[PDB]
């Protein structure tokens, strides 16, 4: 009873669905492409399936230095 | 890390000849191993006889040598004890005992080669974990 | 000494149950 | 009509209670529901058959219905080998076709036919409070159930037999020619303790007793049905029960709950009417098979398994039960009541026989023990076979675990449902199921407690 | 009336200080037997060979336990599921060594609480109440039945029933996790939602009613004196409470119907406990928690561990250490 | 009649807009092979 | 008049989602804590901090994803995005575990904002602020477990990671290393949680089964009006029932509902005190008299000594992978194991 339009009115109106038949799929497809282009890996630094290890070393690239931790992940990543 | 032709290259016979398995063969071998073998040999151990495992070093010291494709394919046809002295088809699945181990009835020669390739490739991926048991889980 | 202590506390609780049930303040409608 | 809360008194989430006194629509609901059960039996069978690989064990393939058909002797031969899948196909198709008929009748009575039956037919109409009509319909259904029990008998004795895991020489389909008729045996099962080494009716261990039991149950049900068609409840029964639709529902809920817990134990322990060839080994069976497996292995290596003292002082392989019988050692000491066709050749009057163990273990026994040890009914909810610490590799949960867990869950909720409806039927017959009358609150007329 | 009817009238009387009833006729002797045996055993029983390997575990106070370590110890694994009453033993000394007290106690206790449940139905009927408090109590009963009866049956031994003691309870939980990964089972997760949520909703409901008590007292009086037992008027303003809670979240997330609210308070913890009891009762048949051990694999085939694999390492530590002298063969199959 | 951009409108979309983007991302992930 | 009072007007408008002055703190912090968790569990690894995959992107499911703690070498660094570790590099920040402190700290300030919301709304509506007071127990738990415990330990690494399986690991860690089940402060927590769930169930069931018949429907929910003066159920009948069933019963509805707050709130507060002790390894790990007896008498065995053997298994089998910064190599001959297993 706070003055906003009732949700049941909104989601049963054709105008709502005219808008959201476009905006909901566009968002879904944008999320899909964020993964399918591989962009998600590079934004967040998440290893691709071939990038957890190098071929010979089977040790975890664990960060062991607090203040040069950033540069240390850089070294671990150049080792791939 | 990647499943490369070098990883997929394994001894074919006891004379030093190698064979390079395809990625399809390797995946076929893993599937067939799970189908017919993993109930006892999950992870390269042997649940009903933990003294014998599927590590390459163990297979190499078996009689006849089992650390190559021909040796493993022969084992799946006519399995023996570790010293080669007894034939154990009556208690171990084999083509010779497909009547009493019915899952062996549809394994082709090509299937046995894939299973053998899986057994030889897997320790090249997993190291001591293959045949290691729960200590390595 | 420890066993006596544990059983003593337990016995006091059982006694407390008895008084709390049978010698409660009676509920009264007003 | 009455299909709203205002007219019926029941909200939509209790909407099926609107059917209590609408015999025509309620008949539709029941017939349609029977169609759902029959539909599932048919469709699930065809699905199982479509997924079925005849050279893997049934229990490696997530099958629960094909094992039921095979136990009746259809489609299988010696050792449980599948020789012909067409009976599985027939059972599946005929159930699926039949469910269309039941669904048709259910939909017809539910939305098209007469809503109440009493104005249309005094035979099919009924009042829940009419005790004689209630015992008459009960009696019809007792006769139907008794005929069903005799169909099992006819299968076992005249139409090919049943699968007998105990058949001499190895499990096989066998015609039962001498079913057990002696009531001392048949009803003796009913008086056995349900505890260990006894197991109540779950202990039935041969098909002659199974078949003879169904001969008795068949005749009992037909005779009881005739009795209830011709009689009306006695005075002591009239005074003891609540006579209402919801009360009768509550009685059946309690009964089905009891039956559900019984079936749970049946599939968990019994390997006669649930052959391990089709359902996998029981929990007790696989644990015994592990001890057997390593007894065989270590004895082949030279161990004297009778004199081998384990770390605790008990025999590592063999020890005594609390009454002296020779049994397998280790944790499986708890499972010494287990009996199975691969193990019994080693058992003599005093228990496991050391001379038979040393000299007479056959390769087929070693094979079976190895198979059952490695198909123990342990596995994860996502069907990773093995102990909880197992790595992914083997896709396996035993049919015995699926069937025991499902029916414990169902039996449990049906007991809750019994309590719900029994309590409600009592309150409704006494007139306070909707709450306390403010002007006639019973406790206000009682003396205070103190 | 005749003497039998006089007895029935006393048994079913609404005026006994404690209701007896027909369920109470079974409940009273069985709970008394279980209680008396438990107290005596907890204080004075000698050690019990729980795992059947002649390695007796001390549970009683007089044999070196405190309240936290003490227990009545489950009966011997050599007994399994066999029924072991006093008269099956050659002597009380044998009965005690093999864990006879545990069976006597749990069987009388379980009968007692099933009858306690029926008795809750029975009194509600004598008082003209609606009947379903006993359905709420069926949840704790199901949970007790799961750990004292169903789990032993599934595993083949009362030696795997939950011990009657504080540290023995923890032992049961740790071994259960090792053998079933119960933490990864959705029915135990529902149990946690049930009791966390039940505690949350108890605190929520308590605080909302307390927040809106109508002023009937001065500041030197407990507000509790503003309610008189049996008064007809409600003692708090539910419109005020709903006006608060509906603004805390949003209007339609808050109950304005006290009957709906109290049904929700009953149903949430009861259903959660039903499911967690069913968790124990179905892991009793070894349908275990989710197994994602080695589920994540890289391009070459190396396992990439997840938190599930770290859980697995903890489970392994418990698996290999528990009952350290009891296993002779490589698999723990029950 | 009714306003269309409200505090409620903002709160709804701060949650709903990323939720749909994330669901599209996670759907795509179901087709990734090692 | 006055911009402050004008702003106060707008903040306190009766709207679908109430805002308030507290909303300025609550909404950004709550949104960022939740958004950070969804972001991390969907896209972010734990490979560089833990050697673990932890996101849907890597193949985890809802039970195994987490936002994991930073590496032990980070100590108790705030790990600000602009701080000396990440130096403004968003990608490196995620790889270093910056989302863990992001979520923990925005979560902490969001909980503050939420309890301020409870105060603010109670004051506007005219009710006593017991709901806020009860919420002090969630706050005590959050602060003791996610902030004080790791602050007492070597680093944030040993705080709980934000995930379902990650939390299960935390439980088993506390068993094996702290013997936390033995701790009487945890035991009081358990009593308050299970006791609260009990009170929730029994009170809801009692009200629903002592209802007055206030309508004709067999479904009884419609026979209530929020504005009615009368109790909807009979306290007198409820009191007699429980008096005769259990021996005692509530007679005072105000005490009853206070007790429903008291029990779970007090239990959570007690569990928080025990966790503050565990921050310092100040455990209830042992009973000394038990250990002296068991050391001298190899036939003496209790469930207490049995559980310590389980703990020793947990530590030896879990530490090498659970504490990778220690570079533990335990040759298999040193691993504690019973027979066969
Ligand atoms: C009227 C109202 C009710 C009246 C109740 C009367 C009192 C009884 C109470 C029930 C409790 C029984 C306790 C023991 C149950 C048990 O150990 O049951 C096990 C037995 C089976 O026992 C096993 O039976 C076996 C039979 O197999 C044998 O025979 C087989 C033949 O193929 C195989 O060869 C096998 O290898 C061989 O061992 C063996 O004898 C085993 O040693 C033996 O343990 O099941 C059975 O008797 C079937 C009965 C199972 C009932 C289970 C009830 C569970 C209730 C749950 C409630 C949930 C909570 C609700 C809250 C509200
Ligand atoms: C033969 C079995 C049987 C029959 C004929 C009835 C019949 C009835 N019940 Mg009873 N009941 C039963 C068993 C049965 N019940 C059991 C086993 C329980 C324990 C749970 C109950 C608990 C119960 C309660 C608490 C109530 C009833 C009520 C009723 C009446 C209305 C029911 C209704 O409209 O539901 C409509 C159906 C629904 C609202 C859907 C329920 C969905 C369930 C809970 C979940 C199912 C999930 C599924 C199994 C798996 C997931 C599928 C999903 C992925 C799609 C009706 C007389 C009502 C009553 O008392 O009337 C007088 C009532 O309040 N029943
Ligand atoms: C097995 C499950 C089951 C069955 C057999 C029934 C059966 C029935 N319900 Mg119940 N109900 C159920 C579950 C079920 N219900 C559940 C889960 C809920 C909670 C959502 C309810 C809530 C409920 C309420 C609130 C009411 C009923 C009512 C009824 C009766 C009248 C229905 C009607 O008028 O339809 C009208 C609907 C239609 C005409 C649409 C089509 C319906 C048909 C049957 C679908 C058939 C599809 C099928 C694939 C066709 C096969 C054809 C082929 C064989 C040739 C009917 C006997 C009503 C009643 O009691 O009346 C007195 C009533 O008021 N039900
Ligand atoms: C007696 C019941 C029962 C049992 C024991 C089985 C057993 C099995 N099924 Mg079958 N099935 C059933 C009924 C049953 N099914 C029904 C009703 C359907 C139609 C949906 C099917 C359709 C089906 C298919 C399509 C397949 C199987 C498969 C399987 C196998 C693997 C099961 C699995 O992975 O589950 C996964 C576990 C779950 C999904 C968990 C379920 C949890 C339930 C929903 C909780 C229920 C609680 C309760 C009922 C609700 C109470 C509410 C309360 C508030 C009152 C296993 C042998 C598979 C197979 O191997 O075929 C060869 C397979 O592909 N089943
Ligand atoms: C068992 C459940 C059941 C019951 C009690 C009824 C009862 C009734 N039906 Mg319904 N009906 C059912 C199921 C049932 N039907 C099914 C499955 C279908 C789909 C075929 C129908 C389709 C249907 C229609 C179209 C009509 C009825 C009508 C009637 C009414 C008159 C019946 C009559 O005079 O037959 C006389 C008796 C006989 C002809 C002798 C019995 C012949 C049967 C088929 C022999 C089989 C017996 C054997 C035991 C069945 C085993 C089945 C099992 C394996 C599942 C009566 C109330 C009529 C009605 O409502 O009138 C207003 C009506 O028009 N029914
Ligand atoms: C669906 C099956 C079914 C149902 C629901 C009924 C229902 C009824 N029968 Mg009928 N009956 C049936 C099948 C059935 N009968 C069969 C198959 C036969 C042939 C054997 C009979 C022969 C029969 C006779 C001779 C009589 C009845 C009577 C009755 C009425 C009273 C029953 C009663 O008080 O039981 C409750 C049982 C008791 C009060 C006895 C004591 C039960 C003890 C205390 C507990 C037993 C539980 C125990 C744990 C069970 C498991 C272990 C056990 C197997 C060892 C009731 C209408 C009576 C009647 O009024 O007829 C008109 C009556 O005199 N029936
Ligand atoms: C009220 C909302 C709120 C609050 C309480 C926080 C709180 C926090 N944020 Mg978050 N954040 C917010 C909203 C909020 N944030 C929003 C809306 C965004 C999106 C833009 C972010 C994006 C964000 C990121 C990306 C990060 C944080 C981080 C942090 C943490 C470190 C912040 C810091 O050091 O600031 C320091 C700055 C202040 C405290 C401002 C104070 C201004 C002073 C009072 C004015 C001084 C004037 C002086 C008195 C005048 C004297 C005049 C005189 C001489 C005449 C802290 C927990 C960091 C973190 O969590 O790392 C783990 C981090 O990396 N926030
Ligand atoms: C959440 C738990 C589930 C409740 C079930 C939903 C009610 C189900 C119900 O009873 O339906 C009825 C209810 C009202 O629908 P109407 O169509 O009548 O809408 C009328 C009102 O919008 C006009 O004021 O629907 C909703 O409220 C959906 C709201 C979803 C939430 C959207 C807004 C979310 C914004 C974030 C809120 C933050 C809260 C701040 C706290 C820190
Ligand atoms: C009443 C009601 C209801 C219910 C209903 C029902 C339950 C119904 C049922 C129904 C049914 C129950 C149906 C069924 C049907 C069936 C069918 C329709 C079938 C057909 C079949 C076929 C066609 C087959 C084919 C084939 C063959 C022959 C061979 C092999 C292959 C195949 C499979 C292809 C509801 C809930 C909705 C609600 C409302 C009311
Ligand atoms: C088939 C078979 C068989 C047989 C079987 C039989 C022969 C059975 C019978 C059965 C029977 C013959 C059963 C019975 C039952 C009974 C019951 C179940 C009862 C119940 C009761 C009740 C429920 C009651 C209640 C009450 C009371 C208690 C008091 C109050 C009132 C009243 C009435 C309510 C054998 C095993 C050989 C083998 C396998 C197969
Ligand atoms: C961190 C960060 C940030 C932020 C971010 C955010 C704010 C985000 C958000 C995000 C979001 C906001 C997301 C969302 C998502 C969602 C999702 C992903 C969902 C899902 C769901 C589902 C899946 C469902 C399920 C279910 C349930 C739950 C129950 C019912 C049934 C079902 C099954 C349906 C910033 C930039 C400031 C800075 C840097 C850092
Ligand atoms: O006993 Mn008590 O715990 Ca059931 O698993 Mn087997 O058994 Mn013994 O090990 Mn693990
Ligand atoms: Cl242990
Ligand atoms: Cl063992
Ligand atoms: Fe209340």
């Amino acid at each position: 009873t706070t003055g906003e339009r009732p949700f049941s009115d909104i989601i049963t109106s054709v105008r709502y669905w005219v808008i959201h038949s476009i905006t909901i799929p566009a968002l879904f497809i944008a999320g899909w492409l964020f993964v399918s282009t591989g962009l998600a890996y590079d934004v967040f630094g998440t290893p691709r399936p071939d990038s957890y290890y190098a071929q010979e070393q089977r040790s975890i690239p664990l960060v062991t230095d607090r203040f040069e931790a950033k540069q240390q992940v850089e070294t671990f990543l150049e080792q791939l | 890390a990647e499943l490369t032709p070098e990883v997929l290259t394994v001894p074919l016979n006891s004379e030093g000849k190698t064979i390079t398995l395809t990625e399809k063969q390797y995946l076929e071998g893993k599937r067939l191993f799970q189908y017919a073998c993993a109930s006892c040999h999950v992870g390269g151990i042997t649940k009903t006889n933990p003294s014998l495992d599927l590590r390459t070093e163990t297979l190499a010291l078996a009689t006849p040598p089992r650390d190559n494709i021909e040796g493993l394919v022969d084992y799946m046809k006519n399995p023996t004890t570790y010293d080669g002295e007894q034939e154990i088809a009556e208690v171990h699945p084999s083509l010779r005992s497909a009547d009493i181990f019915p899952k062996m009835r549809n394994l082709t020669e090509k299937d046995l080669v894939a299973i053998a390739g899986h057994i030889l490739v897997e320790p090249k991926i997993l190291g001591d974990k293959w045949g290691g048991g729960k200590v390595y889980y | 000494m420890e066993t006596i202590t544990y059983v003593f506390i337990f016995a006091c609780i059982i006694a407390l149950f008895f008084f709390a049930i049978f010698f409660r303040e009676p509920p009264r409608i007003t | 009509t009455n299909r709203d809360q205002e007219s019926s008194g029941f909200a939509w989430w209790a909407g099926n209670a609107r059917l209590i006194n609408l015999s025509g629509k309620l008949l539709g609901a029941h017939v349609a529901h029977a169609g759902l059960i029959v539909f599932w039996a048919g469709a699930m069978t065809l699905f199982e058959l479509a997924h079925f690989i005849p050279e893997k064990p049934m229990y490696e393939q997530g099958l629960i219905l094909i094992p039921h058909i095979a136990t009746l002797g259809w489609g299988v031969g010696p050792g449980g080998e599948v020789v012909d899948t067409f009976p599985f196909f027939v059972v599946g198709v005929v159930h699926l076709i039949s469910s269309a008929v039941l669904g048709f009748g259910g939909v017809y009575h539910a939305i098209r036919g007469p809503e109440t039956l009493e104005e249309y037919s005094s035979f099919f109409g009924y009042d829940w409070k009419d005790k004689n009509k209630m015992t008459t319909i009960l009696g019809f259904h007792l006769i139907v159930l008794g005929i069903g029990a005799l169909l099992l008998v006819a299968k076992a004795m005249f139409f090919g037999g049943l699968y007998d895991t105990w058949a001499p020489g190895g499990g096989d389909v066998r015609v039962i020619t001498n079913p057990t008729l002696d009531p001392r045996v048949i009803f003796g099962y009913l008086l056995k303790s349900p505890f260990g080494g006894e197991g109540w009716i779950v202990s039935v261990n041969n098909l002659e007793d199974v078949v003879g039991g169904h001969i008795w149950i068949g005749l009992i049900c037909i005779a009881g049905g005739i009795w209830h068609i011709l009689t009306t409840p006695f005075g002591w029964a009239r005074r003891a029960f609540i006579w209402s639709g919801e009360a009768y529902l509550s009685y059946s809920l309690g009964a089905l709950s009891m039956m559900g817990f019984i079936a749970t134990c049946f599939v968990w322990f019994n390997n006669t009417v649930y052959p391990s060839e089709f359902y996998g080994p029981t929990g007790p069976e696989a644990s015994q098979a592990q001890a057997m497996t390593f007894l065989i292995r270590d004895q082949k290596l030279g161990a004297n398994v009778g004199s081998a003292q384990g770390p605790t002082g008990l025999g590592k392989y063999l020890m005594r039960s609390p009454t002296g019988e020779i049994i397998f050692g280790g944790e499986t000491m708890r499972f010494w009541d287990f009996r199975g066709p691969w193990l019994e050749p080693l058992r003599g009057p005093n228990g496991l026989d050391l001379n038979k163990i040393k000299n007479d273990i056959q390769p087929w026994q070693e094979r079976r023990a190895a198979e059952y040890m490695t198909h123990a009914p342990l596995g994860s909810l996502n069907s990773v076979g093995g102990v909880a610490t197992e790595i992914n590799s083997v896709n396996f949960v035993s049919p015995r675990s699926w069937l025991a867990t499902s029916h414990f869950v169902l039996a449990f909720f049906f007991l809750v449902g019994h309590l719900w409806h029994a309590g409600r039927a009592r309150a409704a017959a006494a007139g306070f199921e909707k709450g306390i009358d403010r002007e006639s609150e019973p406790v206000l007329s009682m003396p205070s407690l103190d | 009336l005749n003497l039998w009817e006089q007895f029935c009238s006393w048994v079913t009387s609404t005026n006994n200080r404690l209701y007896v009833g027909w369920f109470g006729v079974l409940m009273i002797p069985t709970l008394l037997a279980a209680t008396i045996c438990f107290v005596i055993a907890f204080i004075a029983a000698p050690p019990v060979d729980i795992d059947g390997i002649r390695e007796p575990v001390s549970g009683s106070l007089l044999y070196g336990n405190n309240i936290i370590t003490g227990a009545v110890v489950p009966s011997s694994n050599a007994i399994g599921l066999h029924f072991y009453p006093i008269w099956e033993a050659a002597s009380l000394d044998e009965w005690l060594y093999n864990g006879g007290p545990y069976q006597l106690i749990i069987f009388h206790f379980l009968i007692g609480v099933f009858c306690y449940m029926g008795r809750e139905w029975e009194l509600s009927y004598r008082l003209g109440m609606r009947p379903w408090i006993c359905v709420a109590y069926s949840a704790p009963v199901a949970a007790a039945t799961a750990v004292f009866l169903i789990y032993p049956i599934g595993q083949g031994s009362f030696s795997d029933g939950m011990p009657l003691g504080i540290s023995g309870t923890f032992n049961f939980m740790l071994v259960f996790q090792a053998e079933h990964n119960i933490l990864m089972h959705p029915f135990h997760q529902l149990g946690v939602a049930g009791v966390f949520g039940g505690a949350l909703f108890s605190a929520m409901h308590g605080s909302l009613v307390t927040s809106s008590l109508i002023r009937e007292t001065t500041e030197t009086e407990s507000a509790n004196y503003g309610y008189k037992f049996g008064q007809e008027e409600e003692t708090y303003n539910i419109v005020a409470a709903h006006g608060y809670f509906g603004r805390l979240i949003f209007q339609y997330a808050s109950f304005n119907n006290s009957r709906a609210l109290h049904f929700f308070l009953a149903a949430w913890p009861v259903i959660g406990i039903w499911f967690t009891a069913l968790g124990i009762s179905t892991m009793a048949f070894n349908l275990n928690g989710f197994n994602f051990n080695h589920s994540v694999v890289d391009a070459q085939g190396n396992v990439i561990n997840t938190w599930a694999d770290i859980i697995n390492r903890a489970n392994l530590g418990m698996e290999v250490m528990h009952e350290r002298n009891a296993h002779n063969f490589p698999l723990d199959l029950a | 009649s009714y306003p269309i951009f409200t505090v409620r409108w903002v709160a709804v979309h701060t949650l709903a807009v990323p939720t749909i983007f994330f669901l599209g991302a996670i759907a795509a992930m179901q087709f990734i092979q090692r | 008049r006055g911009w402050f009072d004008i702003l106060d007007d707008w903040l306190k408008r009766d709207r679908f989602v109430f805002v308030g002055w507290s909303g300025i703190l609550l909404f950004p912090c709550a949104y960022l804590a939740l958004g950070g968790w969804l972001t991390g569990t969907t896209f972010v690894t734990s490979w560089y901090t833990h050697g673990l995959a932890s996101s849907y992107l890597e193949g985890c499911n809802f039970l195994t994803v987490a936002v994991s703690t930073p590496a032990n070498s980070m100590g108790h660094s705030l790990l600000l995005l602009w701080g000396p570790e990440a130096q403004g590099d968003f990608t490196r920040w995620c790889q270093l575990g910056g989302l863990w402190t992001f979520i923990a700290l925005h979560g902490a300030f969001g909980l503050i904002g939420f309890m301020l919301r409870q105060f603010e709304i109670a004051r506007l509506v005219g009710v006593r602020p017991y709901n806020a007071i009860a919420f002090s127990a969630p706050i005590a738990v959050f602060v003791s477990v996610f902030l004080i415990y790791p602050l007492g330990q070597s680093s944030w690494f040993f705080a709980p990671s934000f995930g379902v399986a990650a939390i299960f690991r935390f439980l088993l860690f506390f068993q094996g290393f702290h013997n936390w089940t033995l701790n009487p402060f945890h035991m009081m927590g358990v009593a308050g949680v299970l006791g609260g769930a009990l009170l929730c169930a029994i009170h809801g069931a009692t009200v629903e089964n002592t209802l007055f018949q206030d309508g004709e429907g067999a479904s009884t929910f419609r026979a209530f009006n929020p504005t009615q003066a009368e109790e909807t159920y009979s306290m007198v009948t409820a009191n007699r029932f429980w008096s005769q069933i259990f021996g005692i019963a509530f007679s005072n509805k105000r005490w009853l509902h206070f007790f429903m707050l008291f029990v779970p709130v007090t239990g959570l507060w007690m569990s928080a005190i025990g966790v503050v002790g565990l921050a310092l390894n100040l455990r209830s790990y042992d009973f000394i008299s038990q250990e002296i007896r068991a050391a001298e008498d190899p036939e003496f065995e209790t469930f207490y000594t049995k559980n310590l053997l389980l703990n020793e298994g947990i530590r030896a089998w879990m530490a090498p992978q659970d504490q990778p910064h220690e570079n533990f190599v335990f040759p298999e001959e040193v691993l504690p194991r019973g027979n066969a297993l």
